[PDB]
């Protein structure tokens, strides 16, 4: 999940 | 039991029930209450059905003593007359047999399930056919329309109201009220 | 398992469970294999079964017969009803047995689902069409006419190597 | 309460149903209610049957119970009469047998399960063929039949309506009407 | 139900039935009965036997009941008299067992089911073994053959007809008609 | 039905039959009757034992009401007397034990389950090793054994006929006919 | 029918039997029971406990029931008394409770099944620690122990033959012979 | 035989018994001798409360026909009166309300499951909301406290001992002896 | 199967299936196995489940806390019971859910099985202690007071992706 | 697993379940491919099993008897009647028994399922003929007459390492 | 899978199921085989179980006694009977918990067979002989004495990781 | 799984299961495999099982009289009925157990099923003289004479790794 | 049912 | 079923 | 039965 | 229950 | 079972 | 029981 | 089996 | 868990 | 099993 | 385990 | 319930 | 099955 989450 | 004591007291009036699929025991239950209301060859015997019907044999021990005696027999259907139900309700006299209102008829053709050899199968496939045959001339000469006809509506399952029936023969008449 | 795989390449086909729809595809499906491989080698097929269901023995028995190759069949401790007609359906002059081999043959046995008189009239009709077709099937495969086995085949019947030899369902009895 | 007062009142005009399977604790009952009515030596004694058949014990012990005495047995079929059911039926007393005109007689041949080693296998095989030639003897006897065709014709199960039924041999007489 | 009445009316007349597998609850009741009857000591006791057998015990228990009393016992076999069964048919006083023609005796040899250590087990195998050598033993003593004779002749189940045990000893007469 | 009036007129007589496993209702059953027949203090009680035994509890019970009264209680052994059966049986009156010659008498350790923690587990072991040692000195001191010479005996099970029991010491002595 | 005509002709004489779990019918029937017997308010009424135990709220009704009338309940324990029948055998009116010689009794702890949620769980908890302190404070208070001595006795189960029970302070008096 | 008999005795004395959880069976019952009883309109009549709760309607039938009549209603309870149990209690005549002194009360609000579609689900979910409005409302009528007082103690479950709940105003009084 | 692992190498955990001991067994040692690598890298966790066992939640718990890597988590779909704790327990800032992502919060649910009394007492002591134990920990990791959190956590509480951002148990609620 | 094949490619065969379809079908095929190689090499047979059924039973038979190599069998802790005719059924002079061996020999239990009475007579005199060809065979195997076969046969006999060496059975007992 | 065979490379070892055979057996198993490497490094045992069997933990415990390398344990998550006596079986000064771990104690259970009551009281003074040597193994490792954790052993015992310091379970509670 | 396989080349063969036919036929496999391997090197058995069947006990017996080379056997944990007797088995001297080990000795049980009673008889007999023919192979193996094996059988006896070096089980129990 | 069946 | 059975 | 029994 | 029920 | 009991 | 119960 | 098959 | 395990 | 098989 | 086995 | 049923 | 299929 970038971005950000990676 | 207090439905003990109402059936044993509607039984002497003149009165039989049939409120269960019809097996052995119910169809030996009412051939001796058949026979038993036979010693009196004048009054009338009467025959309550609400039943979704049940084996061939049983219903035929009970057609075949319904039509051994003297004493006419009244049917009248109540609730559901269905396969068998419907073949003894028809099996009644003819001008005396009778439907509540909301009385619902079906008309039924006959199942069974079958198992062994190729021959057994065999055999026993001649005699469902057999008695599929016979029930449908019985029910042809019972209810006044001629064979065929009979055997095409039995095709499939058919549903009839109280003057469905009345007006296809399976009922001389359809009561109201008292 | 391994003996299996290393035995395909000879051209052996076990046939050691009970006929159904999945060892049928399997026995079919390495029949195809095979005669997509050199045509002009034979394919030996071991029976051991005590039969099974019927529409995996025509199909298994239509693959036979389409393959240009010639396929013998080799009895193996016991062959009843459908492993008979299979064992009996190799080509002629290359059916063999065991010794001890023990062949079973009776007439197809069936369950007519419940149901209104209509729907077991078609069965049973079919039924008795198919008995017609394989006594016809194993007429046509066997030396004996079809009024012999209309007097044998109406209850079950054994036979033994020298019995079958004698009757024709085999041509041979392996001795050593 | 409906069923025993009527079985009840039956049994005192000296009338015996027989509407179940046959097994042992009925083969008893039926055979005490025989031995209670042998009685009185002159009034026959009159058997009504309506089964699938049972157990060959009960219905040989029924069956030797019935031609003990003197009493005549009159026995008539409704509904259904197969395997032992048909044998009782056709061992009443000659000219004394009689059926409904739906009634569906089927001739059956013996069935069992074996088990055990290969010694007690063969015995009860032995012992099950000696069964089966009694039974064959017996109803050969009973009917008129020769022995070997009634081998021949109790290969697989055979149907019978009434009127069949009755020039076969197995009935005297079929009931038409009251 | 009609059973109740009618078989008290039997035991009216010294009447007992034997009509289902011998077990603790039967045999309780059969020797209460016998006890019961026995305060007469100028009449006998009447047995039919119908039965597969049951436990050895309860057996035992009416064996020895019928052995006390100074009352003579009549067996007489009906359908089927085995294990058990034909141990208390052929139990009766001599010159007063009798068999129907179409009834089938069948000697048997005891079997048990064993649980336990190895210890256990072996208590349990003589007893066994002690049980079967008592029962070979008055066996022999009632039909009048040897020990052997009846210790190799009941190795494997074996059947008779009326006739064939006659012949044996087991049965002093065959019934033949009223 | 029948089967019920035979114990009401063998109770008439002061017989009463254990014929089943011991369990609680059982035993307050028999608890009740023997309070019943201890109403008059000068006819004696008779206990017939025919059981595989069952739980202590209901058997002490049994027992502790057997010597409470003045009545004197005499055993009769038919068929098996094992476990707490066997117990009952030699708590009768001393002079008045019997049993049938073909009865046999198994004396049985008592055995029980234990599920729990290991305190819980603890203190049923005392309780059952308790019970052990109760059930050993009461039958030593009915019996005449020394207390080792039944423990010894007790550790298996153990098989008695009619005439090794009364050399034992469990029967006083054993009948053979009337 | 032997079963309630021995408690009928034992209620008759005031005598109560407690002989199986103690649930919400035989609670009800024990206290129906009480009721009906206090009629007379001079005649005491005689409880015999054999049993195993049973519910909490079941027994505590029973024991209301004991102490609310004026008649004095003689409770006597025979086989065994555990878990609520010590508690309803201690129960008793002082001076007359007593038990046979080889009566056992067995002091237990509460146990119960909880589910749900945190709260409920805690709810439940200390309705069962409530409870538990309920039945040690009436205990103590029939048997003359202290508090404390009650609770650490009742932290595992205990057993109590008759002398050392009647040492204790759960039994007045233990009976011998009559 | 001895359940129905001190029932009819009891109910002779215009005593009613509620001794299990509440269904349709025993609500028809109840109304029913509550319809008996209320013949004669001066005397009063007893309700005893042992239940550990039931299902709404029959509950709310039985309180209805308990406020139908004239006649007082005074409900005492014993050992649990718990879900509708305690509803019921509560529901005596004002002032005749009485429970044993080591009785518990539950206070429980209902509990139900529910399944289908969403629409479904919905309307069942304002119609059980309403049932629990209708409970707490009535409940606080009954006891003197004020709606949300009960609503706020209602949320969870709630246990009374015999003082608790005549100082909350379920019960008036509590029996100390007779 | 191959996209798990795949997601693996980069550092991505998941958290599908219902909290127990083998599920958390994984969870530890797929941690303990990401932190051994070069601390300076987050570890993600992908939380979509129904919730659990307790004590598995508290090792994984702790385990989440023991790492020094941060550690970042991300609701899908629900989280309730162990899932919703084991979200708010992310690294502060680090808290993610999606838009249509539902959280709910209960006190835990008990089964204690029959014994003593005292057993009882035992084991309802120990349920009292671990739910205030959970309570508390929950309030830390959340703005809202203890207070609220015990009046709250009473009945079952279902809260949205905005609910959840006001209430404290997310920092941010994903977008695009 | 990995030492049974790593003993079959020392021409070593385990029978250490129940004889059935599977298992001798699958004993068979390594018997043939291990003939497949040079036949100058005896194949050996460790026999631990109960016992199975009679068709598979006399399959591996014929098969045995069928191949040019010799086959050494050597019994092991336990050989009901299949395994004990497997093990009698070795080339003469060279088939072997543990010290603490059990033999078991017993006459063939069979289950006629319930049907027409014709159809049990044919199983009936079925079941006779294979257990009259039992005996045929097993006293052809062995030293001692078929009426001694007979008699012996009747109830389960069971004889130990020396009785089986006596009686024919084994021709050496190995000790070490 | 492929972290904990990752994870064994670094002497972890894992305890997650309940102790039974099959995992003690696998346990040892693991422990000499990490006792075949160099003698010098340690064995770390992370143990989250809920008990389980006595005689493999015993064998484990003797397994771990026999190891000339130095144990260390960590406990997290929970730590029942089997668990508990297992961590603090760790060598002095090398037993660890986290903070939220929880540590339960109890006495043995069993369910002894019915049957002859000589039985039933020899497998009673086994299971009181068990119990006895089990209280006093706890005592050898542990500062409180043998009496002591008598008292404390008959109920069940809950313990946090403060409390299990303080009591002498475990040696040192870590925290980041 | 891989310790087992690792450990296997160290000649080390676990016994953790029931005793039957299939373990027994792997024990027996692995024996001779590594008897092939090498004549002149030991053999190390590992034994904790509760026991088993007595075909299988005395197939596992035999293999480990026949091999040349000794064969070492530790027990471990529990060791009763099978296990004892094949521990007990093991070459003279060279017999080691834990400290904490326990081990069981008892009668052998069986269940001889419903039949005939002549078959019952055989039964019994047969069972008879395996336990003679146990009991005298125990006692060959131990410096205690048969009847006293009589007294100490008849009910279970357990001992200690003390109890079983004094009694002549064990040869020497390992320390450290 | 009168009239007519009673 | 008269007549004539009765 | 009679004759003879009864 | 009397006094006073009844 | 007189004589003698009864 | 008597004496005395009853 | 060869021979003759294979 | 290094420091200090491993 | 050599000697003598294999 | 060595030593001494192995 | 009169009046007025009953 | 060529010809014609394959």
């Amino acid at each position: 999940f970038s971005p950000a989450a990676p | 039991g207090l439905g003990d004591q109402v059936y044993n007291r509607l039984l002497n009036e003149r009165i039989i029930f049939l409120g269960q699929p019809v097996d052995d025991d119910i169809a030996n239950k009412i051939t001796a209450q058949l026979l038993l209301l036979a010693s009196d060859p004048e009054k009338d015997i009467y025959l309550y059905i609400n039943s979704p019907g049940g084996s061939i044999t049983a219903g035929m021990a009970i057609y075949d003593t319904m039509q051994y005696i003297k004493n006419d027999v009244v049917t009248i259907a109540m609730g559901l007359a269905a396969a068998m139900g419907q073949f003894l309700l028809s099996a009644g006299t003819p001008g005396k047999r009778f439907a509540l209102p909301n009385a619902e008829i079906l008309i039924h053709q006959p199942s069974a399930g079958l198992a062994g050899s190729a021959s057994d199968i065999k055999i026993h496939a001649e005699r469902l056919l057999h008695t599929k045959k016979r029930m449908a001339e019985l029910t042809s000469q019972h209810t006044g329309q001629t064979i065929e006809q009979i055997t095409r509506d039995s095709d499939r399952d058919r549903w009839f109201d109280a003057f469905e029936a009345k007006e296809y023969g399976l009922i001389d008449d359809v009561m109201t009220t008292a | 398992y391994d003996p299996y795989a290393k035995l395909f390449e000879e051209r052996v086909i076990f046939l050691g469970v009970q006929i159904d729809d999945a060892s049928a595809n399997d026995v079919m499906a390495q029949l195809l294999c095979l005669e997509s491989m050199d045509p002009d080698r034979d394919i030996s097929v071991y029976i051991n079964s005590p039969g099974g269901s019927f529409t995996a023995l025509t199909a298994i028995y239509d693959t036979m017969q389409y393959v240009k190759p010639d396929v013998q069949t080799v009895c193996m401790g016991q062959a009843a009803a459908a492993a008979a007609v299979l064992l009996a359906a190799g080509t002629p002059g290359k059916r063999m047995a065991l010794p001890n081999a023990r062949v079973l043959i009776h007439q197809p046995y069936s369950e007519t689902g419940r149901g209104q008189v209509s729907d077991l009239e078609i069965a049973a009709n079919e039924i008795l069409r198919m008995r017609s077709q394989l006594e016809d099937m194993l007429a046509k495969h066997s030396t004996t006419p079809v009024e012999k086995i209309r007097e044998d085949i109406e209850r079950d019947k054994i036979l033994t190597a020298e019995d079958a030899l004698s009757y024709g369902l085999i041509d041979q009895v392996i001795s050593t």
